[PDB]
Order: structure tokens, then sequence, then C-alpha cells
RNA sequence: GGCUAAUCCCCCAUGUGGACCCGCCCCUUGGGGUGUGUCCAAAGGGCUUUGCCCGCUUCCGGAUGGGCCCGCGUCCCAUCAGCUAGUUGGUGGGGUAAUGGCCCACCAAGGCGACGACGGGUAGCCGGUCUGAGAGGAUGGCCGGCCACAGGGGCACUGAGACACGGGCCCCACUCCUACGGGAGGCAGCAGUUAGGAAUCUUCCGCAAUGGGCGCAAGCCUGACGGAGCGACGCCGCUUGGAGGAAGAAGCCCUUCGGGGUGUAAACUCCUGAACCCGGGACGAAACCCCCGACGAGGGGACUGACGGUACCGGGGUAAUAGCGCCGGCCAACUCCGUGCCAGCAGCCGCGGUAAUACGGAGGGCGCGAGCGUUACCCGGAUUCACUGGGCGUAAAGGGCGUGUAGGCGGCCUGGGGCGUCCCAUGUGAAAGACCACGGCUCAACCGUGGGGGAGCGUGGGAUACGCUCAGGCUAGACG
RNA sequence: GUUAA
RNA sequence: CCCUACAAGG
């Protein structure tokens, strides 16, 4: 299945702060706070000039770890984006952003993307009224992602939505805190995201 | 073992016999007529020729010699007779060839 | 439409039959170069009307014999023994290619 | 060459020879060990490389390498060949698969175990 | 005897322009003249004109070139940077209208001889016809 | 004789038939003479039965014999209604 | 040997019509009409029984299916160059539904081949599939189309149709049964056994649905089919947890012995609940039939589910599989010990000779994850058979030189034709697949509906610059 | 005599 | 085990 392993070691490797724990990744301790260098016995030893290949591979491993997708699905999305009209780079992020588990994260129903995934798998989520437990379900403009009724009481869902009060949400989304429901307005524009990723390098990685 | 539809084989055997016997009568008469025409025996020849014709068409009523196959025979037959006779005699009985 | 081909008569040594040589040129499927290929058809000439050297039209027809499914439609022009000659020499040439050749 | 020459002779599709006559181009082939020898490598190298002479079901009798430190093959050991030559042993173009037939998997192997045919040891 | 009077002309031009001659003569022929018409029209050459060299008909082709240049090798850029025969004796090249090439995204041209006369690739595309792809220039 | 019947085109546990005009002797999912409608037995779409009524009428008029089920569907689509 | 029925067989009649000979007309290969002569039909059964249903006869036409013929296209070897007697054509017969040396009689001496005959090798061919920027290369499993075969070879009978996989006859090999004379048999149907092999499944359920055969119908048959089973064989979706958590347990690895690493990882707290357990419980199935109506239209009624108590719903509910390859360069990822050209690694370059980032183990790391590797094969990269898109002075490559045959190629001007070439219209280009859109299974895979395609070939019409061909002229090439 | 630096 | 990691020599 998914990764399921030490995640702050991934941030360290990528030399950038990836938010894979939601909270704590804000505390004085995402480790990127103390030891923002690679994990392992040689983590501090002087680094060596990376090969053009290495750069792409990492930038890609970076953009993929952020969403927590397998290389299998990641590449499939990438291929779908290549076939599609318009800048592959953005469209790819467009699709990545459209993953339900992800949308749940962008609306705050869950503090992390992994948590969002569990929230979906365990059926505490719903698209257009119907239950949907597929983390990879593709959300379309107009859909309404909401917390399932039966679960509008989970202590966890309270907190997350309580904290959502007075918090802004992505320009391409809309959140109704009281009704624990959100809506996917439009596909995010590349300029709408602030990803520490240079999607081009990723495209290049696959041209090889 | 034992597909009772070997009844098809039985039947085929009889049909075979029925067909076989019809065709022989046909060949035999046809030969007989062409043989008489080739001798000038006009009336006698035409007489038989019609039998052949009748037997051939009758044969065409069922599987035996069904078809244009019948026509082909009548044709070839009414052809050799008239030709053989013209090479001498006159169409007496005229019981088949048209004026 | 029954096919109608145009060709020269390169043989009348058969009763009621003429060998019609037919050419056709066209772009080579890979190299482009307009190449030129030909074939011989045994055509029916009941009246023995057509002579060696005639450029006649040939037309698809109900089989007259094995190897023979075309009838001579008409004469297009004649006395073109130059064409027959080419064919004949090409053939003559051949008998000088194996262990049974001779003329240079 | 001119286009005319190309029309007259065209190009020649050249085919490649197999580096592995394991007949049927089967991915593997079974056989019996005829001889279990030892062989010396070429020039740069020196050592007592382990090789086996195998009589194949494909009707061939070729020499195959016996990878790994272990090895329990004798003059009648039935085994599976796979193809993969040995840069050092001219003539050796196939490898014997360890862990199949009479070929024991390398024991105590703890790393590239799936090659060498070695099952996973209990960890605690 | 030449085997490709057209190729001959494209080359006489190519060779001359390469040494910055003012003009160059080519054995005369209508078809050749027609090609020259386009080169002129297209501004690849100043123009041309019939002339009689030792009694026989030729075609003075007046060549064009850019301005003198800077640094080392002040030789001027060429107007006719590339002039290449496509169709040739024993490899004629024919194209349908949907197969007429676009030379250098339009910056260059193609010259086909159609049953509507010799045309630039645009003129051909316009009149909706294809033909023999004579050469290319830019 | 020539027939009007159903050809299977769904997928496991998801049938989708094509109402077809095919020679009786041909395999059911084989080469048919002409498609003339479609049928979704599970009505998983408001569009679960369509029939080129005129085309059907044409074939019936030339001898096409409809399968009992083919005939049911054909009727539901008004092929036999007179008025 | 005897008896007997019919929708079995035959004779006679009727002749709508049709078949055949001859004639004439139209048309043009044997197409249609017409006249005389001749020849040719038939079956009955059911009842809601004076009139309907099923069916039979002849003919014309429709529809579907098919036979035969022709143009073009269809692998390797020229270390296969000459092949041919039913051979090539004729006349007249035979045969067929039908043309034809398909077969025969007789006559003629022809037919084929370097544009590759003949011989040899290999191979079912397509729609497509894989790859590739394309051109192209490779391929033809699943599905759809065509062909061919049914233990090997030959053969015909029956029939609308076969020269017939579960029909027949003969020869051969083999198996079995024999009282030894003589018989029976053919899974390349489904499943299963065995042999060969690196390797390929259940002697399953059902006929409910779709489709087929027979029947007026009821209905019977259907290993076709619709399903279930087995195999990560492939593809897609899912899990093995989520949040908190120390300047950071222990163990283990490094160390300059200060400390660094595994690492928020664990422990532990809290939250959610794969599995499982209950209750409900499908769609796929509405016809045939029956009643009304007119056995029509239309309207009512009844029967029917293998999958399966499955999918899916609702309730309850446990923190609950991770492996494999790799880490000298190519190529992402480094240290310690062991070993000492040994043991061994290795795709290519190469590595091991006593401090090895390359061997073997360990710690750490990189990659991918119910997979990961390996081997084999195909395309790619390989413009490395070069059409797109290569070359030959010294790298592999100019023939030792000439003469000249076929072939390829061809100066300037005018005219005819319109073969090449170009243009328009139109027919064909099955479905599936591919592409786009939308839609159905919670997504996806999978699937449905719709849209758009073109080359090629046919047909009609058009153009004439170039190439071609014919005709005329020229003198710059050539020759004299 | 071999293989290395 | 002497040479230099070996082969060959003692
Ligand atoms: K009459
Ligand atoms: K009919
Ligand atoms: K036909
Ligand atoms: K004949
Ligand atoms: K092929
Ligand atoms: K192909
Ligand atoms: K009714
Ligand atoms: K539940
Ligand atoms: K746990
Ligand atoms: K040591
Ligand atoms: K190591
Ligand atoms: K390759
Ligand atoms: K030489
Ligand atoms: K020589
Ligand atoms: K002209
Ligand atoms: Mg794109
Ligand atoms: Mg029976
Ligand atoms: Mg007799
Ligand atoms: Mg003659
Ligand atoms: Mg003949
Ligand atoms: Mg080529
Ligand atoms: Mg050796
Ligand atoms: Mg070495
Ligand atoms: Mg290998
Ligand atoms: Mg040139
Ligand atoms: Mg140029
Ligand atoms: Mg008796
Ligand atoms: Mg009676
Ligand atoms: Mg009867
Ligand atoms: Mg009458
Ligand atoms: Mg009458
Ligand atoms: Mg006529
Ligand atoms: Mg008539
Ligand atoms: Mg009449
Ligand atoms: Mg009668
Ligand atoms: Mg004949
Ligand atoms: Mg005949
Ligand atoms: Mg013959
Ligand atoms: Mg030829
Ligand atoms: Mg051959
Ligand atoms: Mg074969
Ligand atoms: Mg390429
Ligand atoms: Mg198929
Ligand atoms: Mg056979
Ligand atoms: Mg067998
Ligand atoms: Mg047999
Ligand atoms: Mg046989
Ligand atoms: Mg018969
Ligand atoms: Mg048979
Ligand atoms: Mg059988
Ligand atoms: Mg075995
Ligand atoms: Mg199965
Ligand atoms: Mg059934
Ligand atoms: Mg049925
Ligand atoms: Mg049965
Ligand atoms: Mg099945
Ligand atoms: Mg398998
Ligand atoms: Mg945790
Ligand atoms: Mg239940
Ligand atoms: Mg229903
Ligand atoms: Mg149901
Ligand atoms: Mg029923
Ligand atoms: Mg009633
Ligand atoms: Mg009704
Ligand atoms: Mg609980
Ligand atoms: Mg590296
Ligand atoms: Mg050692
Ligand atoms: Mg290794
Ligand atoms: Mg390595
Ligand atoms: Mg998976
Ligand atoms: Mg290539
Ligand atoms: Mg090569
Ligand atoms: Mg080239
Ligand atoms: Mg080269
Ligand atoms: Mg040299
Ligand atoms: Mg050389
Ligand atoms: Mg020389
Ligand atoms: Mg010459
Ligand atoms: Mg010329
Ligand atoms: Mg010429
Ligand atoms: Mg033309
Ligand atoms: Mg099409
Ligand atoms: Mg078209
Ligand atoms: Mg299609
Ligand atoms: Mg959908
Ligand atoms: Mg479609
Ligand atoms: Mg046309
Ligand atoms: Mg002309
Ligand atoms: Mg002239
Ligand atoms: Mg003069
Ligand atoms: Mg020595
Ligand atoms: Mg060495
Ligand atoms: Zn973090």
């Amino acid at each position: 299945g998914r990764y399921i392993g030490p995640v702050c070691r991934l941030c360290r490797r990528e030399g950038v702060k990836l938010y894979l724990k939601g909270e704590r990744c804000y505390s004085p301790k995402c480790a990127m706070e103390r030891r923002p260098y690679p994990p392992g016995q040689h983590g501090q030893k002087r680094a060596r000039r990376p090969s053009d290949y290495a750069v792409r591979l990492r930038e890609k491993q970076k953009l993929r770890r952020i969403y927590g997708i397998s290389e299998r699905q990641f590449r499939n999305l990438f291929e779908e984006a290549s076939k599609k009209k318009g800048v592959t780079g953005s469209v790819f992020l467009g699709l990545l952003e459209s993953r339900l588990d992800n949308v749940v994260y962008r609306l705050g129903f869950a503090v992390s993307r992994r948590q969002a995934r569990q929230l979906v798998r365990h059926g505490h989520i719903t698209v257009n009224g119907r239950r949907v437990d597929l983390p990879s379900y593709r959300v379309r403009p107009g859909d309404e992602i909401a917390v399932a009724e039966k679960s509008r009481n989970l202590e966890l869902i309270r907190q997350n939505l309580e904290a959502m009060k007075g918090r802004k949400v992505g320009p391409w989304l809309s959140l109704d805190v009281e009704g624990m429901k959100g809506k996917f307005l439009r596909l995010p524009d590349r300029e709408d995201l602030a990803l520490p990723v240079n999607e081009q390098l990723v495209i290049e990685f696959y041209s090889r | 073992r034992n597909l009772s539809a070997l009844k098809r084989h039985r039947q085929s055997l009889k049909r075979r016999l029925r067909n076989k016997a019809k065709k022989s009568a046909i060949k035999t008469l046809s030969k007989k007529a062409i043989q008489l025409a080739q001798e000038g025996k006009a009336e006698e020849a035409l007489k038989i020729m019609r039998k052949a014709e009748s037997l051939i068409d009758k044969a065409a009523k069922g599987s035996t010699l069904h078809k244009n196959a019948a026509a082909r025979r009548k044709s070839r037959l009414m052809r050799k007779v008239r030709q053989l006779l013209e090479a001498a005699g006159a169409p007496l009985i005229g019981g088949g060839l048209s004026a | 439409p029954k096919k109608v081909l145009t060709g020269v008569v390169v043989s009348d040594k058969m009763q009621k039959t003429v060998t019609v040589l037919v050419e056709r040129q066209f772009p080579h499927p890979l190299y482009g170069k307009v190449i030129k290929r030909s074939k011989k058809y045994l055509a029916h000439d009941p009246e023995e009307k057509y002579k060696l050297g005639d450029v006649v039209e040939i037309i698809e027809s109900r089989p007259i014999s094995k190897r023979k499914r075309f009838r001579v439609l008409r004469l297009v022009e004649s006395g073109r023994m130059d064409l027959v000659e080419k064919y004949l020499i090409r053939r003559q040439n051949y008998e000088s290619l194996s262990k049974r050749g001779g003329k240079a | 060459p001119t286009i005319n020459q190309l029309v007259r002779k065209g190009r020649e599709k050249v085919r490649k020879k197999s580096k592995v006559p394991a007949l049927k181009g089967a991915p593997f082939r079974r056989g019996v060990c005829t001889v279990v020898r030892t062989v010396t490598p070429k020039k740069p190298n020196s050592a007592l490389r382990k090789v086996a002479k195998v009589r194949l079901t494909s009707g061939y009798e070729v020499t195959a390498y016996i990878p790994g430190e272990g090895h329990n093959l004798q003059e009648h050991s039935v085994v599976l060949i796979r193809g993969g030559r040995v840069k050092d042993l001219p003539g050796v173009r196939y490898h014997i698969v360890r862990g199949v037939y009479d070929a024991a998997g390398v024991k105590d192997r703890k790393k590239s175990r799936s090659k060498y045919g070695t099952k996973k040891p209990k960890e605690a | 005897m030449l085997t490709d009077p057209i190729a001959d002309m494209l080359t006489r031009i190519r060779n001359a322009t390469r040494v910055y001659k003012e003009s160059t003569d080519v054995p005369a022929s209508r078809f050749k003249e027609e090609i020259l018409r386009i080169l002129a029209r297209e501004g690849f050459i100043k123009g041309y004109e019939r002339v009689d060299v030792d009694g026989k008909p030729y075609l003075r082709v007046y060549l064009k070139y850019g301005p003198r240049r800077q640094g080392p090798d002040p030789r001027p850029e060429q107007v006719i940077h590339h002039i290449r025969r496509i169709s040739k004796p024993g490899r004629r090249v024919y194209v349908g209208v949907k197969e007429i090439p676009r030379v250098r995204r339009g910056l260059g041209i193609a010259i086909l001889s159609t049953s509507k006369g010799v045309l630039t690739d645009r003129e051909a595309r316009k009149l909706g016809v294809g033909g023999e792809l004579i050469c290319e220039v830019w | 004789m020539v027939k009007i019947r159903l050809a299977r085109f769904g997928s496991k546990h998801n049938p989708h038939y094509r109402i077809v005009v095919t020679d009786a002797r041909r395999k059911r999912d084989g080469k048919y003479i002409e498609k003339i409608g479609y049928y979704d037995p599970r009505k998983t779409t408001p569009d679960w039965l369509k029939v080129d009524v005129e085309r059907a009428r044409y074939w019936l008029s030339v001898g096409a014999q409809p399968t009992d089920t083919a005939r049911r569907l054909l009727r539901q689509a008004g092929v036999f209604r007179q008025e």
C-alpha cells in the first residue's frame, strides 16, 4: 500500500520541509528544525555535486512524497497529463490536487494528507451526498466534499473543524465550517499553489 | 456409443438406390434415341426421346437430378437427335422438336 | 467494371490466341523512383483478327481456358514491331545468362 | 548507392545471432551434470572458477557456471540452466540456477539471496 | 549534355552567390525562366534577363546579398542561403496539396511545377493544387 | 433465415446488448449485417433501450425473424404499433 | 420368408406457370420477350370443424448465405537458372449450379522465366498488437473476419448445402475385444489422465439470461453460453494504521571516545476501525404462454435466477502481512569487519595480490512495494542496411582495364494525346481496437453511447507545368 | 618469466 | 615460511 514508515526522514533527505504530519511539522521540531540534513550515518558529511539525473530524481521524489502516492499512480497521473491538452506540468499538479484524500486535506477536515486518506478509507467523508472511501477518487469542479453525518461527532473532526474557524482556504475551494462541508470550485492554477517543487524537472525526469 | 441418427445412413442408402435407378433409365433411353436418330429412324427415335425427356424432368422433381442439370440433359439430347436426323431423315412423329 | 488493359501483341503462334504484353509504371513503394513493370496476358482472338505487333485493348472476360481470361477488345494502332523487338531481345538476352548462354 | 541500385537490390535486414542456444529460446533448460570441473580465468584474473558440463533436454551439452561460494553438484546432479555468460571463462555462456533441482541454494547467504536461491532466515 | 538542366541552374546560382559574383549566366529554357520569375518575385535575386552569349540564348541571373559586415570576414550574409534540388531524373518527387512542405516555418519557400503552372508552396496551397516538388530555397 | 436478435457486449455481470440483424447461422457475437438498436437490461441509464424503428420495419418487411426477446424490445419501442 | 401405414414411392390428369429444341424480335458472351412442338406439379394433418391454423405444388421477385473469375499487394536463399506433356492453345465431348485441360478424344506447338520461372527453406493471411518523432521494424496469443485440417492417405453416397471432427467405404500405423474366422475405435469439443516441457487450471454450477436446432404449443436438447473454482500471469482499486511523543530509552553500527547514526522510529497516550459478527438483501426477468381484443394493434394475467443469502445497505467491531533489488563508473545510494589474484563478483568498463565504498557479513543508505529481481524474446536508442537518413585517397569499401547487351538516365522550340502527376465529386474503407467527449459500476481497471478519422482501390468529371508518348523544327551535346 | 602502480 | 603479490629457484 502507501508508504507507512518514518516520514520526517523524507523531509530531511529532500532538504526541504514536507508537511507529512500536519501539526508538529510546525512545532520547534519538524527535525527540519534540528538536523535539516539527510538521515543515516553520513548525513552530515560534505555533500557532492549532484548529477543532473539526481536533481530531477529528487525533485520528483519530492513532489511525489508530498501527496504520498505510489510511483505507480504518480506516473499514471503524469502520463494522463502528458496526453491531455495544455502545459503538462500544471495539469499534472491539477490532477494531483484533485485527489479526494488531498481535497479533504485542503479543506482542513484532516490535519495531514495521510490522516485525510484514513478519513476517506474509513468512510467519514462524502462527495455530493454519497459516501466515497477511495483516496484517489477524482473530484470534479462543482462537487461538494463533506464530513459524513454519522461522523460529524468524531472528537477528531470537531477539533479539525473547530480549528478551521476563521482560517482561510485555497482560492479554488470554499468551506462551510458550520455544515462541515466544502466545495471544489475550480482546478487550482499553478500560481494558486506554493509547492516547493519545480514541476519541469519532474517532466524532464520522465523524458530520459 | 450409439447415435441413433445412423438412421441417416440407412436412408441415404435407399435414396442412393432410387437415384441410381432413375439415372440409368435416363442414360439408357437417351442413348437409345440418339442411336435411332443416327440411323434415320425418325418416328421411332423421337418417340423414345420424349420418354427420356419425361424421365429427366420427372427426375428433376426430387433430389435425383434436380436442377438446370435436367435442362442440360434435355438440351444436349434434343440437340443430338435433331442434328443426327437432319443429317438424313425428316421429323416425322415430331413428338418433341418444334417445327 | 471488367478491367480493360492496353498492350502489344508479342505472339500469335496459338490458334485464336494472342499474347498481349502489358506495361504499367508507378512510384516505387519505398524509394519513390517511378519504376516500370509488365505482364503477359493470353487473350482470345476467335477471328484470328489480331497480328504480331498490334497494340490492342484487352478486357476481363469469362474464362475461355486455363491461363486465359481476357478477350481482345479492339485495335489501338499497329505495325509497332519495335515493341515486339524489345520483348524478343530481352528474351534473347536471357539465354546468355546461365551455363547455356552464348551471344555477347 | 543510386536510387536505381536501391530499387534493384534494396537494403539488407541483418539478423542477430543468439548468445544462447538453450534451443526453443526457452528462458531456461533442464539437464544433467556430465562433469563437475574447475577452470582458470583469463589473463587479468586468476582463480579456480567452478563449472559444470551439462547435457541438455534441448539435445545440447554445454558448460554452465556454478555461481556462489557453496555448491553441491556431482556427476549426476539434475539442474536448470539459464544463460548469462562469464566474461572470464571463454566458452561459458550459461549459469546454473541455484535452489532448483539437485542444485542446493547457497547456505548462510544473507544478501542477494533471491539469486543463489536462499530462503529467508528467521530474525529475532 | 546536362542531365538536369534545372539542377544545373540551381548550382550555377549556388556556386556564383558563394563567390559574390554580380550576376551569372545559365543556358536558356522557358521552364528555367519560370523558376527565375519566382526567385525574383520572392526577392532571392535582383532579377534576370535574356541575353545572347555567342549567339545562343542565356539568362543573366542578377544575384543579391546583404550588407558588408563587421569583424573578420566582412563578407555579406547570403539572401539565397540554401537552394536545393528535390525531384530529380530517376527520382521525381510528386506531392498532393496536403503534402506540400512548409520550408523553415514560412521563412523559406518550395517551388513546385503544377498543372496550373510553377508556384511557390503558398501559391500552390492557395490554388489548392499539388505537383512536382522542384526545389527549396531560403 | 435472417434474424433480428441480441448480441452480448457488456462485460462480466454487466451485459449490454446490441439489437442486431444477422444471419441465423452466425455465432451470436459475430459479424452481423447491421446494428439497429441497443438494450441495457439493468437500465443503468435513462437511455437503456433505443431502436431505429424505421430500419427495423425495413428488415421485418424483408423476412427478418425477431427472437422472442428481440420482439419484446422492438415492441416497447413502437415498431409494431399501428394507431 | 411373410404382413402393413403415411406428409414414403410411382402412374394418369389439370398447366397459373416453367424446362428444352427450332424461328423471329429486343438486348448484347448463356440477358429479356414471343410462336409452334414436346416435357414437368402436389400431402396431408389439427381444431375453439361450412373455416380457420400448420403444411404441400409450380412460378416470379426479395432477403441472407455461398461458388467460380480477374487487377494489384503478400517472407529468405541465385552457393536454386533455366522450367514445362495436360505441358500452352484449338475443335468436339464428358462433368458441374456454373466458366475452365476440370476430365477425355483428336489437332496444333506451344506456355513460363533475370520485372526471378523452376528448386530449396520458413510460414495460415487479415482487422489489429508492440515499438518508433516519423518513415519503419517486429508480430498475428485473447476477441472479430477469411482459409485450412479432424490419427496418416485416397474416395464417393445422402442432401439446398459436405466430398461431412462426434456419417459411410478402402489402404496404412496404433489400441482394445476375439472361440483366431473376424470385429470395435480416433478429445485439434468441455473437463480430466498421461507423455514431452522452464511452463499453462475444475473429471465445477446452471440453461436463469443471450444465442442455436426440432415443435402449433407446452416443451425437449444445447460443456454454445452465462457463472463459479484454481494460478500475483496481466491490469486497476485497497489494506498492514491516524494524531501526539525526547535535544532523543535500550539494542545495534560508527568514533578522533568528545560524540554521531538508526529516529518520532519504538515505548506510551488518544482517535479511527482491514478483518471478522449479526439483521436486511438485490438488478440481471419479461417475454414465450394465458384471458380481452381479431391468434393483428393495443390492454391485462401468470411462471421463471445458476451466479447467491453474492453485490450492495444498516448495526456491532480487533491496531491488525512486508518484502525484494541495489549502493566503483554508466546509475539514486558508504562506512566497519572478514578475506588476501584466494573465496568470489561482473550488463559493459572492470574488481580481489594484507588497511577492497566493487568479494562475504554488518550498520547505514537509495529504489520500488504485494511485489521485487532474473532469464528468454520483440522494438527503441542504432542515421549501426541510412526512403525520411550513411558511406568507399590513408578508417570496412572503386571492379586490374576496355568494348559493349539489357536496363537506368536524357539538350533547345512547337503541336496532339493525357500513361505517370495533380484537382473535385462519389462508392468502398464491417464490428472491436486506437483517439475525443459524455456516461454506468462509490474510483479505476472494465464497460456503454456518440463524435471524428484517412491511405489504398473503384467510378464520373476536370488540369497539362514537369516526367511519358506521337508528330514537326532547331544546333549549343555527339559524330562526320 | 606473469600481473599491477 | 627465503625473495617480491606471484611464477621460477633455495
Ligand atoms: K407451347
Ligand atoms: K426465392
Ligand atoms: K458473389
Ligand atoms: K473444351
Ligand atoms: K505480417
Ligand atoms: K502488419
Ligand atoms: K398482445
Ligand atoms: K459495517
Ligand atoms: K500497531
Ligand atoms: K586482515
Ligand atoms: K562493501
Ligand atoms: K536492440
Ligand atoms: K582491389
Ligand atoms: K577480375
Ligand atoms: K501538351
Ligand atoms: Mg500535455
Ligand atoms: Mg431422427
Ligand atoms: Mg444399360
Ligand atoms: Mg494464330
Ligand atoms: Mg477452350
Ligand atoms: Mg532503405
Ligand atoms: Mg582455463
Ligand atoms: Mg585480477
Ligand atoms: Mg547476460
Ligand atoms: Mg542542385
Ligand atoms: Mg543549397
Ligand atoms: Mg421381403
Ligand atoms: Mg395407400
Ligand atoms: Mg413426397
Ligand atoms: Mg401453360
Ligand atoms: Mg400459359
Ligand atoms: Mg442475344
Ligand atoms: Mg429466346
Ligand atoms: Mg414459348
Ligand atoms: Mg403429369
Ligand atoms: Mg467445353
Ligand atoms: Mg457446360
Ligand atoms: Mg490441366
Ligand atoms: Mg513481370
Ligand atoms: Mg519458389
Ligand atoms: Mg506451420
Ligand atoms: Mg529510427
Ligand atoms: Mg481470432
Ligand atoms: Mg488431411
Ligand atoms: Mg491426436
Ligand atoms: Mg482416417
Ligand atoms: Mg483425413
Ligand atoms: Mg446430390
Ligand atoms: Mg468424411
Ligand atoms: Mg471427437
Ligand atoms: Mg516432465
Ligand atoms: Mg478456466
Ligand atoms: Mg438456454
Ligand atoms: Mg432460448
Ligand atoms: Mg444430453
Ligand atoms: Mg465461460
Ligand atoms: Mg502463472
Ligand atoms: Mg506514528
Ligand atoms: Mg448479511
Ligand atoms: Mg424487472
Ligand atoms: Mg431479478
Ligand atoms: Mg420459458
Ligand atoms: Mg379472443
Ligand atoms: Mg402484449
Ligand atoms: Mg472502539
Ligand atoms: Mg551516485
Ligand atoms: Mg579467504
Ligand atoms: Mg552483488
Ligand atoms: Mg557494484
Ligand atoms: Mg496493486
Ligand atoms: Mg534503424
Ligand atoms: Mg549492426
Ligand atoms: Mg540515402
Ligand atoms: Mg559509415
Ligand atoms: Mg591498411
Ligand atoms: Mg582500406
Ligand atoms: Mg581503378
Ligand atoms: Mg543503351
Ligand atoms: Mg527531356
Ligand atoms: Mg527514354
Ligand atoms: Mg492521366
Ligand atoms: Mg473508414
Ligand atoms: Mg476515399
Ligand atoms: Mg472500424
Ligand atoms: Mg463515472
Ligand atoms: Mg465507438
Ligand atoms: Mg477517377
Ligand atoms: Mg508532349
Ligand atoms: Mg524531334
Ligand atoms: Mg543545320
Ligand atoms: Mg621463461
Ligand atoms: Mg593478475
Ligand atoms: Zn516533518
